[PDB]
């Protein structure tokens, strides 16, 4: 049960949660600053 | 300034691979970070 819980918690870091990508590197390297702050908000909300 | 046959060696050269130190790599659209080793194994194909 502990292993399954840890795996399920780790798999939450590869979900888009409505954004365009699951990696912040792809977002901060292709989108302009004043608009890229929308997907990071969704990612933070999902992870929290 | 109109065509597909462009000129290389402008700003995207091919560099060597480093080992025993984690670096930032961009491999066919990955943009990740990590270390590299030199373990020899044969399981790839011509397209993999």
């Amino acid at each position: 049960s502990n292993a399954q819980a840890l795996n399920s918690l780790l798999q939450q870091l590869f979900n888009k949660f409505g954004a365009i990508s699951s990696s912040l590197q792809e977002i901060l390297s292709r989108l302009d600053p004043p608009e890229a702050q929308v997907q990071i908000d969704r990612l933070i909300n999902g992870r929290l | 300034n109109s065509g597909t046959t462009c000129s290389n060696d402008l700003l995207q050269p091919n560099t060597e691979v480093f080992t025993d130190v984690c670096v930032d790599y961009d491999l066919y659209g990955i943009t990740g970070q990590g270390i590299f080793k030199e373990v020899s194994a044969v399981y790839y194909n011509s397209w993999q």
